[PDB]
RNA sequence: GUUUCCGUAGUGUAGUGGUUAUCACGUUCGCCUAACACGCGAAAGGUCCCCGGUUCGAAACCGGGCGGAAACACCA
RNA sequence: GCGAAAGACUAAUCGAACCAUCUAGUAGCUGGUUCCCUCCGAAGUUUCCCUCAGGAUAGCUGGCGCUCUCGCACACGCAGUUUUAUCCGGUAAAGCGAAUGAUUAGAGGUCUUGGGGCCGAAACGAUCUCAACCUAUUCUCAAACUUUAAAUGGGUAAGAAGCCCGGCUCGCUGGCGUGAGCCGGGCGUGGAAUGGAGUGCCUAGUGGGCCACUUUUGGUAAGCAGAACUGGCGCUGCGGGAUG
RNA sequence: ACAAAGCAUCGCGAAGGCCCGCGGCGGGUGUUGACGCGAUGUGAUUUCUGCCCAGUGCUCUGAAUGUCAAAGUGAAGAAAUUCAAUGAAGCGCGGGUAAACGGCGGGAGUAACUAUGACUCUCUUAAGGUAGCCAAAUGCCUCGUCAUCUAAUUAGUGACGCG
RNA sequence: ACAGUGCCAGGUGGGGAGUUUGACUGGGGCGGUACACCUGUCAAACGGUAACGCAGGUGUCCUAAGGCGAGCUCAGGGAGGACAGAAACCUCCCGUGGAGCAGAAGGGCAAAAGCUCGCUUGAUCUUGAUUUUCAGUACGAAUACAGACCGUGAAAGCGGGGCCUCACGAUCCUUCUGACCUUUUGGGUUUUAAGCAGGAGGUGUCAGAAAAGUUACCACAGGGAUAACUGGCUUGUGGCGGCCAAGCGUUCAUAGCGACGUCGCUUUUUGAUCCUUCGAUGUCGGCUCUUCCUAUCAUUGUGAAGCAGAAUUCACCAAGCGUUG
RNA sequence: GUCUACGGCCAUACCACCCUGAACGCGCCCGAUCUCGUCUGAUCUCGGAAGCUAAGCAGGGUCGGGCCUGGUUAGUACUUGGAUGGGAGACCGCCUGGGAAUACCGGGUGCUGUAGGCUU
């Protein structure tokens, strides 16, 4: 699909519609010190073998794309999430699609 | 190891052995499900019935004594 | 196995009857409903917002709620035995006033009237309905003809 | 070739007409539903001989084939190549099926038995009700006996039973034959090649102005 | 019977993503040759298997069929 | 371990010894499961499950009660009913000179046009012909077609929680009124037939089903496979069908 | 069937090869030393031993700009830390090897009866089955075809070979 | 100063260990997916209903292919109009939908839901209630409201994605976002971590195990709930036999035959099916021996012939006795 | 009798053609200054009042097509229950009740609501 780089929508903090700056979301680097990892470290540690399950059966070929909106006005800058239905193709700011032209 | 796949065979018997019951309906059923702007108002109507009970009580004796006069004028 | 889809088999049910595909007549959303009134759900294809679900199509129920263009309505739905009095939200285009109620309230307005009067007389009037009685011995009169003689007619293969 | 007509004699399953839902149907065996002098007039062939079914059954396409031919052969005969018109009034329309012959080689090793029991089209078949016509012939009133015997031979290519009956209509129309001449002069009926057009007191008056002019 | 694979010039075969069609040989015309070869220059040739659909447009994308081929039909 | 190799041999034991213990190992799977009498009395269906020989939850069952009713001349309530009103329906049938889809025949049409002809240099010229269309017609069809359109059948409704007056309250609704909510009075058997009704706890067994009328899906057919509706058999003897 | 002589590869100069053991500076081969020990393959003699290193192996004083950890070093921070540079073996890359595991194809036209086809065209691959041998204990079609042996032979022997 | 042993790290490791190697399934295996969904039907006119019953579709795509608002009119046909022809472009007339509405079908749609423009983000923030599968649990999807912020239009209104019916995902874990939030523990300040509330990373066996084979050396619990014999039911196929009769038979339908069709029998063929048996009914042939059937090859007696004789076919009563090396 | 404005039920109102419309209105119609919109004042927006019922519209007309209703088709097709009814079977008959659809014949062809006109 295609989405525009900006959009005006509700900014939770201001209580009003305000211009936002759209960008898609990429996961963060995993901590190594979150409780889950620390636990999984020193259980998967020692003469035991593998402990927790692991996936080798993948089914779907796409993930829900998530927009990471953020307030454009300063002092708010309060980022917010937005999920959208899946797609195996995705862009930003791409070419408003031009009704009634010649397809060369 | 194939098996039967479905049936509604003697089911009519079973759920009619205790005699299918039309749901017992009382007066004064629940207001849950009515639109909030109704209740959010009708609760204020119900909450301030008392403010204005003096009018109601005296105006009740007015018709109670006018119809104690209406039944006595018949007598 | 069959599909659970919300509008399966309605191919023939929600279909606008015949020579009526088009604008909904404006009377159907300018009659009023108020809580207590009895209503018979009847879906309709043209309006898809606020449709009922096919198991209520043809059923009646009283009204308990009234929003801007829909009506909350309690009907009975039988499920493997136990009948559940369940309340659905149906936009008005799929709803009529059921005259099922209105035979009575006309027997009522007449019963209450025929009792207030004939009370100044004291003569007891038949207020209750009463089923079709035996047809009450009468006469038949042929005037100057005997009846017409009927005979079973001789078979012949028509084809 | 084909199972004997036994197995496909009774109307068991709902009609299976040739449509987009069953395809690859072998073309019906019988093709020509009328022969003789189909270029005749109504005014020269007053004998509506029929062959009427008496049982609710099916008729194979290949049966209607032989029943027509063997009637064309006791006709053009005593009658002559011009002196009749024969109509078959059952188009094989319902498609008959065959589970795929449970084909096996040698003794066997496998056939799957019944998985996907649904079979292919094998041919076509007519549905017939009691008191519904199969064949109809028309000749001169002179030639009655030869319609009776030509239809009597076609019975022997058909399963079940069927009575031979001589109609009270004029040829192939729907109009009782004692009335034709009366409804032709005064033009309640107008010759239209084989059939005939019933003209009522309905239409525009100029439509009349053509007739009785 | 089930599961695959193809079909493109006279022939064997390339090829693309949906805008174009190749190579080699064959063949036709010249040129060298005394004459053939060989060599050099030019040439002409296919509904891209038959179908219906999708599409702006299909040879190429789907669905059916036809023809040629390949792979399974084990435990008793 | 040992094997010139067969998985051979290792104290009648070998694709992995014998002895005791851990050990009453585990079993959704076979087998058994001990006195009488009395009363009530099923299921083989629902959804979920590494579920399909098992469970979980639904039902169906029993036990325990309770709340009341009044046969104590002085009853409301319910119902595998039926009437009386009143909506709902797309099956049988029907139709296809009504749509869609098939399809026969002729008459009618240079409709259009053609591809062959025959008489024509050619010519809608003449006569044919066959194709496709269409103007009135006609033969026969549709489970995945429909103008119509049953029978059986599904809803409600047949009053006291109902009507009819009077009056208060509102942050909703509005030119005013709506509407709903409250308080206060005024009035009784509202179709037939039947029967005492309501409600809460625990809970076993079951979750292989089978047959017949009618309807009906595969199949050629089956004592075949698979549904509907009721009834049975399982759970149940007796008279009859010789036997079952 | 195994074994077998014979033929053949393969590791190893002793802090070695193979191997045992729970552990020792422990043991077997070894009271040994390449005409020895260990590890395999085929199976006397005779006659031969054809192509293929693309695949999987094995291996190679082979480049390791591919990657790559513990420590190690470097930097920011207040510190847990965080981020840098670097880089061993094996992996990636490049040689060798089939008496290592194993592999060794499909189409048309063309000769004077017909047929067949020396001959000539494409295509593909890592090479495309060479010497031989065959309806063999290896051939589906199959009681293959011819001959011989029989009165008569799905048997036998002998030839034929798109096997 | 390395060999070597002590301890950590990476590699290698069926030499060894433990374990797994789905379900449905006309027995299973191989084939499919009826394993989560969606249309039309089957389905017997409320709803609901089965099979590896049909005919099909889904794991999408959309910055507009959404939200308003205007503005028009579509497929197809006719008649015209320079190049221009069955097809370009223009113009008029007819045009209930025969087009179009991203996709399967089914419904729905006309000064629309279709096409063309201008303005946009209601595809946003937030409680509950209800419908749909249903246990009347979730998830998904949907329906009405209410509270905010808006878009649009003169406005009434409409709009919290896509005209309606499908296009999706728990716990745990991980990440991102939100509140001057809470805990971080004997106080206090900073990091860090743990909470709370929403999104995402995924389980397609789609209420959600982290998983390859082989056993003809085999084992155990069971199963006639599940095959391989027999037997039953059935009879397609196999065999045997009628009816009609177009024809063959020089001529002549029927001496002998017999097409196109059609009605049966039979259980010496194979199938289908799975009722009986899995605490076992010994599962091919041949040898021997008995008996029975007749759908008669011979012989007794006969009728038929396209029967002169001979020979030979066709048919009847007939299973007495034969049918070999 | 009738129209105009806004309508309800949506063909008894449609469609095809034919005839007649006094006065009010509805319309055609005449212009592009302003408002507004176009390639074009063609449509839309606006300023009008010289003409005409030519057409829309109204009203009628057609042995008119359509629709709306009756009759017939027909107690036919079909069906709820029932039988130790018939039939080798397909199917069929009867008992107890309900009861359709074409072709074919008739009849009809818009009813009205509120507010204003005109016929004073
Ligand atoms: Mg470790
Ligand atoms: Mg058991
Ligand atoms: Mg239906
Ligand atoms: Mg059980
Ligand atoms: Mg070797
Ligand atoms: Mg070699
Ligand atoms: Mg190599
Ligand atoms: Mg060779
Ligand atoms: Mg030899
Ligand atoms: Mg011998
Ligand atoms: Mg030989
Ligand atoms: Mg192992
Ligand atoms: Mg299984
Ligand atoms: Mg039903
Ligand atoms: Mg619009
Ligand atoms: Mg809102
Ligand atoms: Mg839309
Ligand atoms: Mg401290
Ligand atoms: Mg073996
Ligand atoms: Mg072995
Ligand atoms: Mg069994
Ligand atoms: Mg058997
Ligand atoms: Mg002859
Ligand atoms: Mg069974
Ligand atoms: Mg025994
Ligand atoms: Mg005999
Ligand atoms: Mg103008
Ligand atoms: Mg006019
Ligand atoms: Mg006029
Ligand atoms: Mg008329
Ligand atoms: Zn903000």
């Amino acid at each position: 699909v295609n989405v525009p780089k900006t959009r005006r929508t509700f900014c939770k903090k201001c209580g009003k519609h305000q211009p936002h700056k759209v960008t898609q979301y990429k996961k963060g680097k995993d901590s190594l010190y979150a409780q889950g990892k620390r636990r999984y470290d020193r259980k998967q540690s020692g003469y035991g073998g593998q402990t927790k399950p692991i996936f080798r059966k993948k089914a779907k070929t796409t993930k829900k794309i998530v927009l990471r909106l953020e307030c454009v006005e300063p002092n708010c800058r309060s980022k917010r999430m937005l999920a959208i239905k899946r797609c195996k193709h995705f862009e930003l700011g791409g070419d408003k699609k031009r009704k009634g032209q010649v397809i060369q | 190891a194939k098996s039967k796949n479905h049936t509604t065979h003697n089911q009519s018997r079973k759920w009619h052995r205790n005699g299918i019951k039309k749901p017992r309906s009382q007066r004064y059923e629940s207001l849950k499900g009515v639109d909030p702007k109704f209740l959010r108002n009708m609760r204020f109507a119900k909450k301030h019935n008392k403010k204005g009970l003096k009018k109601m009580q005296a105006n009740n004796a007015k018709a109670m004594s006018a119809r104690a006069e209406a039944i006595k004028a018949l007598v | 196995t069959n599909t659970k889809g919300k509008r399966r088999g309605t191919r023939y049910m929600f279909s606008r009857p015949f020579r009526k595909h088009g604008v909904v007549p404006l009377a159907t959303y300018m009659r009023i409903y108020k809580k207590g009134d009895i209503v018979d759900i009847k879906g309709m294809g043209t309006v898809q917002k606020g449709m009922p679900h096919k198991c209520y199509h043809g059923k009646t129920g009283r009204v308990y709620n009234v929003t801007q263009h829909a009506v909350g309505i309690v009907v009975n739905k039988q499920v493997k035995g136990k009948i559940l009095a369940k309340r659905i939200n149906v936009r008005i285009e799929h709803i009529k006033h059921s005259k099922s109620r209105d035979s009575f309230l006309k027997r009522v307005k007449e019963n209450d009237q025929k009792k207030k009067e004939a009370k100044e007389k004291g003569t007891w009037v038949q207020l209750k309905r009463q089923p079709a009685p035996p047809r009450e011995a009468h006469f038949v009169r042929t005037n100057g003809k005997e009846p017409e003689l009927l005979e079973p007619i001789p078979y012949e293969f028509m084809a | 070739g084909r199972r004997p007509a036994r197995c496909y004699r009774y109307c068991k399953n709902k009609p299976y007409p040739k449509s987009r839902f069953c395809r690859g149907v072998p073309d019906a065996k019988i093709r020509i539903f009328d022969l003789g002098r189909k270029k005749a007039k109504v005014d020269e062939f007053p004998l509506g001989g029929h062959m009427v079914s008496d049982e609710y059954e099916q008729l194979s396409s290949e049966a209607l084939e032989a029943a027509r031919i063997c009637a064309n052969k006791y006709m053009v005969k005593s009658c002559g190549r011009d002196g009749f018109h024969m109509r078959v009034r059952l188009h094989p329309f319902h498609v008959i099926r065959i589970n795929k012959m449970l084909s096996c080689a040698g003794a066997d090793r496998l056939q799957t038995g019944m998985r996907g029991a649904f079979g292919k089209p094998q041919g076509t078949v007519a549905r017939v009700h009691i008191g519904q016509v199969i064949m109809s012939i028309r000749t001169k009133l002179q030639n009655e006996e030869h319609v009776i015997e030509a239809l009597r031979r076609a019975k022997f290519k058909f399963p079940g039973r069927q009575k031979i009956h001589i109609s009270k209509k004029w040829g192939f129309t729907k109009f009782n034959a004692d009335e034709f001449e009366n409804m032709v002069a005064k033009k309640c009926l107008i010759p239209d090649g084989c059939g005939v057009k019933y003209v009522p007191n309905h239409g525009p008056l100029d439509k009349w102005r053509v007739l009785h002019s």
